[PDB]
RNA sequence: UUGUUGAUUUUGUGGGUGGUGGUGCAUGUGAUGCCCGUUCUGGCGCGCGCUACACUGAC
């Protein structure tokens, strides 16, 4: 389980299962 | 310089799938 | 695209034709065969027309 | 440049094609010249932009994402790039801190029982205290 | 402190705990900035021991941990904003490593993580590195690059520039490199350098404080070790390995050349060789995009299909009306 | 060598129509569907659910079945060819209704709302979308002839007739002309339904075969001949 | 070589009162898209920035656009005119009562 | 032959529906559906997305139906998403209209059997792995997955072999219910797939591939 | 802490439990196989005529 979660977390999952381009958005306009 | 053409660039600026049923109601 | 108008008459429009998806920067008609029609085009190929 | 039509292997591609396709990746070789001066003679057109695509693998995710941009469709007309210029180290820095999305922190299950090496599992080898 | 403010033996020991998480942190970095050279083995029984207690700790306090190591990455930073190098200390570099065991280094994003990271490629960049200290610096900030895409394996152009700068900077210009830009010329290594006998590549933090050639070849040879992995590692996945490679191929030939009996760049120039040989460079294909296709409407329509007021009220008068007239005649 | 196009996002290809004729495209009638109405509401008349009534019409409920019908329908149009916009339905009812259903259209799955559907189409003679952009299903003047496109090969599903290979005889027949597939949706009955349009009559398989087996088969050949994928 | 237009290439799409407008469309008619804008108001406007009709809507200028804007956020100031800026259910019941004695006479 | 989980040797075309939403429900026990029983789901807690045993339904019929089946070179395998897992025998004619189909299997998950006066459907012991061909290629079907051809992949395989195709059931759903058994995951078209459409593409293949017609 | 009461509870930190659960099987028994409440408050048919779906048109 920890490996597995390992693995989505490198391609791009992150724990509030958000994703890595949901945190792109707006960034660069500000 | 940047303010003057941050100006201008402002006007400028600007499916159902596979198995999927229609929405119930 | 390329459009063929009679002169003096805007509203009309004779032929149009679609020479490549890429601008067509140059137009001319050949000057002693009247139905041919050049075309130039940023496709890099300049496809003869006739009318 | 971002891509060539003709070295696209096709499942319908018969199998003299596929022949081929595979000689004319082998005999294949990078035109352009870093050393000519002249910018219309650099053969530039020829080749392809392999170091856009190495920074897909970035190490920022959103530069990552930057570059990720040439694998997508361009739909988009232009990017307004006053909106890109004038960034540098600390504005990311002040960027990462002001987030509007925040994350739990996550830990890491491997165990190390020396963080740095000696002069069992060592975190950085080559360094000691 | 631990076992005398249990979270069992009253209220509010948690929150006790998870401060002591972020003040013991605090002592792993400053114990690591004070001097230690006279007593390095009881230093080294107490820095290790903490990190452990830490990592208990982190384990139940890992937000504590966390509020207070992204304290510490603000206040640093801010720090090399006016003080630049003279900020940068050993705890700095001590810091950086706990996070690694501490923290999920593994990840696209992760709060102490890419903050750090960012910082470190700054320092790999900005700083000048015109100082045997300073190189020496980089060279233990390049292994916690490494360390930190162990498994992610990440490509940092930093590390890329770092590189080219302190070769170059060894072997000062040989008047071929004019691309790369050195910031000191007086560290050119002598050609007397013998290159055979046995240098101990690993560099002690403390021996930075004391911060000759032996000092410059052991830096040179970890530096180069961490090269040679990079290679195996991140830059051999990469699609332009060519383009990254080529100009560390160039400037290990010149070792090589200057240098007969030195070996590594030899094993590292075979290996890159290697690498080229076997790898097919042809070019990329990304704008192959999945034929879309035709769209989907749903239809409309009443699920039991029949076969305001003011409307209901007209047609009632024409009913009424109608039955009136035929009683009127 | 040749310049590469200006564009290269993807774009859906244009979704066909009856208007346009020189277009290649497999059309699909669906003949002999049984498709009826009669108030209880209107309902679908179904073979099983209204037995008596149709037994008051005086039918046979053996060909009342339009399940069938919707079978064929949900292969035909979630088939890979519909999906590449080279694929038009036309619903041929015992009747007499001649039905055009419009490529993108999404029919419900489950056959009750499917029936909900059917009903309304007869009575309004078309459907809408629910954004109330396109005309999905639409009741169309008889005969399917003059729909049909104006240089096209017709053929229908006959066991008696000789076995084919769909693949084989799409790559023998010509580029400019389309193909016409007359299926029978009916459960049972000669295979004469068609016969006035069409000119010749083939099989696919020597065992017999449904009509949603039948037809699906007959697209997936098209999509290997045309390389739909 | 070197060849810069002072005016500016083509808009195909441009971001006007927070409203997307195609820059093929014309000035009249591609304001109009925007709320509260229609035909006669969007050309009273065209009139008042001083913008020439038969332009399509990318060809305007930034100072042009700026002037327009400002036509639609301050219409008074410009001197644009003002003049172009239970029972039923109880007569019911009573319809109702009316029917139900027409019953009873019949 | 009608080919059966105890014969090994013989080549065959193996498919499984895997996640089969087949359920019964007691208020009488009738088949849980998407549109007739979406109150009583929310009472049992379960997603009404996930709950149209239709797809397993049309899957059966343009699979049974197929002439690869009346060729007697196809046994299909059904693993409810609840657990269970299902043998159909390849001489049944499940009935046309669902509301029949519905009955019997609220019949066949009770009795745990259907028999006719050979089971037609049995219920049988997990995992499905058992009563697989001894030597016998599985895969998926994956829309990310690299689009392969079914009838040059069929070709390219051997012979002594057979063939597992676990196509997914369920309307929507990550593809990963048969990672555990399954050795590679292959992609039939570019395009969506219904799993009626997907697996009336992969028998027609196999139909081309080994000469049925 | 109860509702006067007397340590039965309350608070904080850890923490095992599917169980007045069903269903069949073997002469009740089985470390049986298989899976997984309470009380009220409401509940048209037959027909005419006219206008539109634009470029032979709109303004």
């Amino acid at each position: 389980e920890l490996e597995q979660q390992r693995l989505d977390r490198m391609n791009g999952m992150i724990e509030l299962e958000r994703g890595v381009e949901d945190l792109d958005d707006g960034f660069w306009e500000n | 310089d940047k303010k003057a053409r941050r100006r201008t660039l402002r006007f400028y600026t600007s499916r159902f799938k596979g198995d999927d049923d229609i929405p119930y109601k | 695209l390329v459009s063929v108008y009679d002169s003096y008459n805007p509203r009309t429009i004779l032929l149009s034709i679609n020479a490549s998806t890429h601008p067509t920067h140059v137009t001319k008609f050949h000057t002693q065969d009247n139905k041919i029609l050049a075309t130039a085009s940023d496709d890099r190929v300049t496809r003869l027309w006739d009318i | 440049m971002l891509h060539n039509p003709a070295f696209i292997s096709n499942p319908f591609q018969t199998p003299d094609q596929v022949a081929n396709l595979k000689t004319l990746k082998e005999n294949y070789v990078d035109p352009f010249d870093v050393h000519e001066s002249d910018p219309e003679l650099t053969h530039a057109l020829d080749s392809s932009l392999w170091e856009l695509a190495s920074l897909m693998e970035h190490y920022h995710p959103n530069v990552a994402t930057l570059a990720k941009i040439f694998a997508q469709p361009f739909k988009k007309l232009s990017y307004n790039m006053e909106d890109f210029l004038d960034w540098n180290y600390d504005s990311l820095l002040n960027a990462e801190s002001s987030r509007k999305l925040k994350t739990l922190p996550t830990l890491e299950f491997e165990a190390f029982t020396n963080v740095f090496d000696n002069e069992g599992n060592v975190y950085l080898p080559g360094v000691a205290w | 402190i631990i076992k005398a403010y249990q979270p069992k033996l009253a209220e509010g020991n948690k929150e006790k705990l998870g401060k002591f998480t972020a003040v013991l942190l605090r002592h792993i970095i400053f114990l690591s900035n004070q001097n230690y050279l006279k007593n390095v083995q009881s230093f080294k029984r107490t820095q290790n021991a903490l990190i452990s207690i830490l990592k208990s700790l982190s384990e139940k306090y890992n937000r504590e941990l966390s509020e207070e190591c992204r304290d510490y990455i603000n206040e640093m930073q801010a720090r090399y904003k006016k003080n630049h190098f003279d900020a940068l200390s050993n705890g700095d570099l001590v810091f950086f490593s706990i996070i690694g065991i501490l923290f999920s280094t593994s990840d696209q994003y992760h709060l102490v993580i890419t903050p750090a990271l960012i910082l470190m490629s700054q320092f790999l960049e900005q700083i000048k590195f015109n100082s045997l200290k300073r190189i020496a610096f980089g060279a233990v900030l390049v292994r916690i690059v490494s360390q930190y895409q162990r498994i992610s394996k990440r490509y940092i152009p930093e590390v890329v520039y770092f590189f080219q700068k302190i070769l170059l900077t060894f072997i000062v210009k040989p008047l071929d490199f004019e691309n790369i830009r050195l910031d000191s010329y007086e560290l050119g290594l002598p050609l007397d350098v013998d290159f055979t006998k046995k240098r101990s590549t690993i560099i002690p933090l403390h021996t930075l404080s004391t911060m000759p050639v032996d000092q410059c070849v052991s830096v040179l040879l970890n530096v180069m070790e961490s090269l040679d992995a990079t290679i195996s590692t991140v830059w051999k996945s990469l699609p332009a390995f060519n383009e990254i490679i080529l100009p560390i191929q160039q400037l290990l030939s010149a070792y090589t050349s200057k240098y007969s009996d030195f070996e590594k760049p030899r094993n590292i120039l075979n290996k890159v060789e290697k690498l080229t040989k076997f790898t097919e460079h042809i070019p990329l294909a990304l704008q192959n995009h999945k034929p879309v296709s035709i769209p989907t409407h749903a239809p409309k329509y009443e699920e039991n299909f029949n076969p305001k007021m003011k409307a209901q009220l007209k047609k009632e008068r024409k009913f009424t009306m109608k039955e009136i007239r035929k009683d009127a005649k | 060598q040749k310049a590469l196009p200006a564009s290269l996002v993807p774009q859906a290809p244009p979704v066909l129509t009856s208007k346009d004729k020189i277009t290649k495209r497999m059309i699909v009638v669906l003949a002999m569907a049984s498709l009826e109405t009669h108030k209880i509401k209107y309902v679908l008349l179904n073979c099983d659910d209204h037995q008596g009534l149709l037994k008051k019409m005086g039918r046979d409920i053996s060909e009342a079945r339009p399940d069938i019908t919707h079978q064929c329908l949900l292969t035909l149009l979630d088939s890979p060819i519909n999906k590449a916009g080279k694929l038009q339905v036309y619903i041929q009812t015992s009747r007499g209704i001649l039905i055009e259903v419009n490529p993108t259209v999404r029919i419900p799955r489950t056959f009750k709302r499917f029936s909900g559907l059917m009903v309304q189409l007869l009575h309004k003679l078309s459907i809408r979308s629910v954004n109330s952009e396109e005309k999905l299903l639409k009741v169309i003047k008889n005969p399917i002839t003059d729909h049909l496109p104006t240089k096209c090969r017709k053929v229908t599903l006959s066991f008696d007739a000789p076995v084919i290979r769909v693949q084989d005889y799409i790559e023998k027949l010509d580029d400019d002309e389309s193909i016409c597939v007359f299926v029978g949706a009916m459960a049972r009955g000669k295979d004469n339904f068609a016969d006035e349009y069409v000119d010749e009559k083939v099989g696919l398989s020597n065992y017999p075969l449904s009509a949603s087996v039948a037809c699906s088969k007959f697209c997936h050949g098209a999509e290997d001949a045309w390389n739909i994928l | 070589s070197l060849v810069v237009q002072e005016q500016g290439s083509f808009q195909h799409i441009l971001r006007l009162l927070n409203t997307n407008v195609d820059g093929n469309i014309k000035i009249v008619y591609a304001l109009t898209t925007i709320k509260g804008v229609g035909r006669r108001y969007s050309n009273l406007v065209c009139k008042k920035a001083d913008v020439d009709l038969h332009k399509r809507a990318g060809e305007l200028t930034q100072e042009e656009l700026e002037r327009i804007v400002q036509i639609m956020q301050n219409p008074t100031h410009y001197k644009i005119p003002a003049w172009f800026l239970t029972l039923a259910n109880n007569v019911e019941s009573k319809l109702r009562d009316d029917l139900e004695r027409l019953k009873k006479i019949r």
